[PDB]
């Protein structure tokens, strides 16, 4: 029923949650309110499939199953760049370093 | 309210300000004299502890069955300094 | 209230008469 | 100071209880005695359900059956069995705590490091501590019981 998001571009990382029964505009709108950018100049996507304003949340793939809290989905973004939309960017996070060599498995 | 939370290298991470007040240190930071920054805190480990403020905001009272809060090996030892640091 | 703050609570006054 | 006051009466009164794991975690159901001892039980499987021959007035706390880590059981510390109204058996339905991040941290690290490697990590120095101080029920009663004192 609720669904946990990561509307993410570049290196902005935005944490939300809406309901499986509303529309990736009213999304649109919830970014409105952050960024300060109306939806005509933002467009949604789940990992590289652009996103319509019609359809709802549930309908584009984002059941309770996969948008949950501790694990929650990420939402691709890209504005507008004057007249023309970016290409859709999500610059990766850090990479954690070598597993010490004591916290490996090590059972024979 | 939303407030902004920022790693050593360089993410931007947005949540209410019910979940950053999660954690009683960042509680202090922005009581008042908003925006932080993690200076010692990368972004892959910033990104777990934001989950985490949302995962305490949901479950917490809540009386359905609450799942597991999953960690990394690989991130754990990090996770583990944040979380003693941001008290939470 | 919790059923087990009236399990404590009526120890205490029953144990400690 | 006398006796220790989390226990159980003699009530002698059958109850119906069933357990129901809704956690991850390999559950030990642990009942305490007329004299405050924790007894321990077989263990539950996660997601699995038993009914249990408890006695009405009895006092039964859940923990993680490998770790120890602390469990809530509807929604709080203690469950106390109590009459079967018209057929009724009383569920205890076992479910995790939101732990915090630092005691869940903890955690995962003592299921991968082992006791004498506690101090092998290049970790702050109040940390050893922390993870060498493993969740405790005899300790953890003696909390519960200084809690509610105050109260
Ligand atoms: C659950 C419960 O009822 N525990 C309980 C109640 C009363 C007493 N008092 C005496 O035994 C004298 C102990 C435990």
């Amino acid at each position: 029923m609720d669904v946990f998001l990561m509307i993410r571009r570049h290196k902005t990382t935005i944490f939300t949650d809406a309901k499986e029964s509303s529309t990736v505009f009213e999304l649109k709108r919830i970014v409105e309110g952050i960024l300060k950018r109306p939806p005509d100049e933002q467009r949604l996507y789940k990992d590289d499939q652009l996103l319509d304003d019609g359809k709802t949340l549930g309908e584009c793939g984002f059941t309770s199953q996969t948008a949950r809290p501790q694990a929650p989905a990420t939402v691709g973004l890209a504005f507008r760049a004057d007249d023309t939309f970016e290409a859709l960017c999500i610059e990766p996070f850090s990479s954690p370093p070598e597993l010490p060599d004591v916290m490996k498995p090590q059972d024979s | 309210m939303y407030v902004k939370l920022i790693s050593s290298d360089g993410h931007e991470f947005i949540v209410k300000r019910e979940h950053a007040l999660t954690s009683g240190t960042i509680k202090a930071m922005l009581s008042g004299p908003n925006e932080v920054n993690f200076r010692e805190i990368p972004s892959h480990v910033l990104s777990k502890v934001c989950m985490y403020f949302t995962y305490k905001v949901r479950y917490t009272n809540s009386s359905t069955e609450i799942p597991e809060f999953p960690i990394a090996p690989e991130i754990a030892l990090e996770l583990l300094m944040a979380a003693n640091f941001l008290d939470c | 209230d919790p059923a087990w703050w009236n399990c404590f609570s009526a120890a205490q006054q029953c144990d400690a008469m | 100071r006398p006796r220790p006051v989390l226990r159980s009466v003699n009530s002698r009164e059958p109850s119906q209880v069933i357990f129901c794991n809704r956690s991850p975690r390999v559950v030990l159901p642990v009942w305490l005695n007329f004299d405050g001892e924790p007894q321990p039980y077989p263990t539950l499987p996660p997601g699995t359900g038993r009914r249990i021959h408890s006695y009405r007035g009895h006092l039964w706390l859940f923990r993680d059956a490998g770790t120890h880590d602390g469990l809530l059981v509807n929604q709080t510390e203690l469950f106390v069995p109590s009459l079967n109204v018209d057929g009724q058996p009383i569920f205890a339905n076992i479910t995790l705590p939101v732990y915090t991040l630092k005691e869940r941290c903890l955690q995962v690290v003592r299921s991968l490091v082992k006791p004498e490697n506690y101090r092998r990590l290049d970790i702050v120095r109040s940390l050893y501590e922390d993870l060498e101080d493993h969740p405790n029920v005899q300790k953890d009663l003696e909390r519960l019981t200084q809690e509610r004192i105050a109260h």
